[PDB]
């Protein structure tokens, strides 16, 4: 949809650097050279793919002291980013937040070997959805008969 | 009464406890009485929720809860414009849609008796009995 | 150079300045217990609300001169706002035609395209588009998540970390590959070795837990009393007990009493042993003395601090001390 | 058989609400102020000040009415029974896909 | 012997012939103990001037928010069911049976009744 999209896109205004030792040019494109790829899909169906619009320097990118242009209010500029351990659960989310195939999660539960104590919570919220996709799948059939893939598909 | 009362009464199911002609619907219970599971304590208190529901067009400020003490079985008392109070008998096994049906069904009889004594009656907004409606498709 | 605040995760809220006027406009004019007729939703700019088809029409379907609301809107939204901040209005029309509307921060999809500088059509899920779009890092989502609080009366009803996994997933669903995950290496730093980077996370990532738990436990001590009630876990019951325990409820009763954590009312040997004599006839749990049940038949939804608290009640002077006073 | 198949519906709520009557008449009844008619009249006064004292109950005061609750018990037994049926898909499609592997 | 010796409580019985089973005409009984019509005058006043009955607004404000309250510690959505009536009384029964503050002001006369025997015994003794 067109509405609900930003028209003016402010640019990353670096507030203060996160380091005293300049990351010399030589290594910049030596580590960014590693980021132009990012995995996708988490199982045997692991798919290392490409990322368009790669930023140029990631020592400075987001780790600290850069601004993000979600400028909303009148007196609130592009907020600065505090260091990592200043945000709650970040290196804990790194374990939890990701595309989780249930194939990859139920072997972790039936072996009770969770990398994280919240993957027990990203599991329920994932099954509690798929049950809802059924309790809605059926509270509709109490109206009519809805038949999957019975209408034409494609062009 | 200025004339013999009605004979035939409309017979339809009432979803919501709209103020047909009542003036105050009080619901007395005694929380000293207790019970797990479907009892009369539960059947009358959901009738409070089902009346206070954001769905029923009942004026929420006209329903009065009343915690009693002396082991008063849950009473539901409705008062009509003429002031004649009416307690729907809480037969065991009853629940919300019965009481919302009892008081609303009796609401047409009682509003009829008020219209017999000579009380002028008002226009009612809701028409629980579909009369100006036809099923369309 | 200058780290603004060195604390293990104390930046979970907006500045009290911006958080002051955060809820001055994002407030819910309380539900009048009326019967809603229409729950409309719009995108509207900072204060550029018109009487046109976007707003004035749906009122005019109902005969309301929405030339007024737009002003009552701009009576609250014209100041306070950076230019061109498309807000969401939740107009709610009651059976008396009297509306009540909550203004809300922009949709996080609007936030996400800003924080990455991409216009409409540039972003997409990889399975439709084939490429991860603009990068991000978890450090950024934590600030999109600060202006997105479901209960703008209770700014952190969902704790912030829980809120981020939401905005992260919405991002990934748009192609926004953030760096901390999705990639072989996290954000490279000129500070220290990857090990001297990982050894500084293994402490931080766990210091947060005693921070995150305490905030999860302080929440449960003010939660509905029914919430802190006992709900035994069902992971132990195997799916034939779990089914043979649904035909007759007696088993799911005697279970509850059998594994209720100790309280001033459940220190009845015969009451606890009456259940324990019911299960044995049913061939249910027989080799698990009461203790190893409570540690497995506990409400798993308790914050570790609180499960540990209920588990050791007999040690806590017994609950024989805490009773309904009078 | 009549009084049986209805006992599916009431004895358990009775086996409960006959244990509370025991708990009530044993622990709270002794320390219960019997002058309620004066006590209630005190809150009808505290309400005519508006700044009265409606106090919220606490867990220890409330755990008297802690009971086997089939609102939750019967529910999460199904869900846990179900997230085993949801568990036997990824473990099924892993088994079927495991039949294409040679011996 | 009055059944419920509380004389204001009056037991009323009402047996009805209601349509059960769709066609039948069964016997349903609505038994109840309710207050004697004596105790109906001071109650059809809205302040509940009749004691033994407390306007629920007293024990807490806005039952419009206390009974209409829906479970939501984290049960938001379709599972935000109303609260079960069995505790929704308890959180109101426990509020009824709280400590009301017996003040020492009443205790003085009761204390003036505590030293009743010990000092009235020598009164008639020393008054001959």
């Amino acid at each position: 949809k067109r509405s609900g999209k930003p028209s003016d896109l402010p640019d990353y205004k670096q507030v203060y650097l996160p380091y005293d030792t300049a990351p010399t040019k030589t290594e910049l494109d030596r580590e960014r050279r590693k980021f132009m790829h990012a995995y996708s899909g988490r199982m045997e169906h692991r798919k290392m793919v490409e990322v368009k619009d790669v930023p140029q320097n990631m020592y400075t990118y987001g780790k600290e002291g850069m601004s993000i242009p979600i400028s909303i209010f009148k007196d609130q500029a592009d907020p600065v980013i505090g260091p990592e351990w200043t945000y709650p659960g970040i290196f804990e989310n790194k374990i939890v937040a990701q595309h989780w195939y249930m194939e990859e999660l139920f072997d972790r539960e039936k072996s009770n070997t969770f990398e994280s104590p919240w993957q027990r919570q990203v599991l329920d919220n994932q099954v509690k959805r798929r049950l809802g996709k059924v309790a809605w799948r059926m509270s509709m059939l109490n109206i009519k008969t809805i038949d999957i893939f019975h209408k034409e598909r494609g062009a | 009464a200025k004339r013999p009362l009605a004979v035939v009464a409309p017979k339809t199911s009432h979803k919501h406890l709209f103020l047909m002609h009542m003036e105050k619907v009080t619901v007395t219970v005694s929380p000293l009485l207790f019970g797990y599971g479907h009892t009369l304590q539960k059947a009358a208190l959901d009738f409070y929720r089902r009346g206070l529901s954001a769905r029923s067009p009942f004026p929420s400020d006209k329903m009065f809860l009343y915690y009693s003490i002396d082991h008063i079985t849950p009473k539901i008392e409705v008062t009509w414009l003429d002031g004649s109070v009416y307690v729907p008998p809480l037969i065991e096994g009853v629940k919300a849609q019965d009481l919302i049906q009892m008081v609303m069904e009796q609401a047409w009889l009682a509003a009829d008796r008020m219209s017999a004594e000579g009380r002028v009656l008002n226009p009612i907004a809701i028409d629980d009995y579909k009369w100006e409606q036809l099923i369309a498709f | 150079p200058k780290t603004v605040n060195i604390e293990p995760g104390s930046n979970r809220f907006l500045d009290p300045n911006v958080e002051a006027k955060a809820k001055d406009i994002f407030a819910v004019p309380e539900f009048p217990n009326k019967a809603v007729l229409h729950n409309w939703r719009f995108f509207i700019k900072a204060g550029k609300a018109a009487t046109g088809p976007p707003v004035g029409q749906e009122f005019s379907k109902l005969g309301l001169k929405a030339m007024d609301f737009a002003k009552a809107f701009n009576d609250r939204t014209k100041p306070h706002f950076k230019d061109d901040i498309e807000l969401i209005v939740r107009i709610q029309v009651y059976f008396d035609k009297s509306y009540i509307f909550r203004i809300e921060p922009p949709p996080t999809a609007w936030f996400l395209l800003r924080a990455i500088r991409k216009k409409r059509g540039e972003t997409g899920p990889v399975v439709l588009r084939g490429n991860y779009c603009a990068y991000l890092t978890l450090e950024m989502c934590y600030e999109i998540a600060k202006m997105k609080q479901m209960s703008w009366g209770k700014v952190e009803y969902p704790p912030i970390e829980v809120r981020v996994r939401r905005v992260v997933g919405q991002a990934r669903r748009m192609g926004i590959a953030i760096i901390g995950i999705d990639t072989v290496h996290s954000s490279p730093v000129k500070g220290m070795t990857e090990k001297q980077y990982l050894e500084e996370s293994e402490k931080h990532r766990k210091v947060h837990m005693i921070q995150y738990e305490a905030l999860k436990a302080k929440e449960l001590e003010s939660a509905p009393l029914i919430e802190r009630l006992h709900r035994p876990n069902m992971a132990p019951l195997t799916n034939t007990q779990l089914e043979e325990g649904l035909k007759d409820a007696n088993l799911l009763n005697a279970l509850w009493k059998s594994s209720h954590p100790k309280s001033l009312f459940t220190q009845d040997t015969r009451d606890r042993e009456m259940a324990r004599r019911y299960l044995n006839t049913r061939g249910w749990f027989k080799e698990m003395t009461p203790e190893e049940m409570r540690v497995v038949f506990l409400n798993y939804r308790l914050p570790k601090q609180e499960d540990h608290q209920r588990q050791l009640n007999m040690t806590n002077g017994q609950a024989q001390s805490q009773a309904y006073w009078s | 058989t009549i009084a049986d198949r209805v006992r599916r519906y009431t004895d358990i709520p009775e086996a409960s609400t006959e244990e509370v009557n025991q708990r009530w008449k044993e622990h709270v009844m002794p320390r219960l102020q019997t002058d309620l008619e004066y006590n209630l009249s005190h809150w009808k006064k505290q309400h005519r000040t508006g700044a009265g004292r409606p106090a919220p109950p606490t867990l220890n005061e409330y755990s008297l009415f802690s009971v086997p609750d089939h609102s939750s018990l019967g529910q999460d037994a199904i869900d846990m029974l179900r997230r085993r049926e949801a568990q036997r898909e990824e473990d099924w499609w892993r088994e079927r896909k495991g039949q294409l592997k040679p011996p | 012997v009055s059944r419920l010796v509380s004389p204001r409580l009056r037991i009323i019985h009402r047996d009805y012939l209601t349509r059960r089973g769709g066609r039948t005409h069964q016997r349903c009984s609505a038994v109840a103990v309710d207050y004697t019509p004596t105790y109906f005058a001071t109650y059809k006043s809205d302040p509940g001037q009749c004691p033994r009955l407390i306007d629920a607004e007293a024990v807490h404000g806005d039952e419009q928010a206390f009974w209409s309250a829906r479970r939501d510690f984290y049960r938001g959505g379709a599972s935000r069911s109303y609260y079960p009536a069995w505790d929704r009384q308890a959180q109101a029964l426990i509020m009824l049976t709280r400590e009301v503050p017996r003040i020492p002001q009443e205790a003085a006369f009761r204390l003036f009744t505590l030293g009743l025997k010990m000092m009235l015994l020598p009164r008639l003794v020393a008054g001959v």
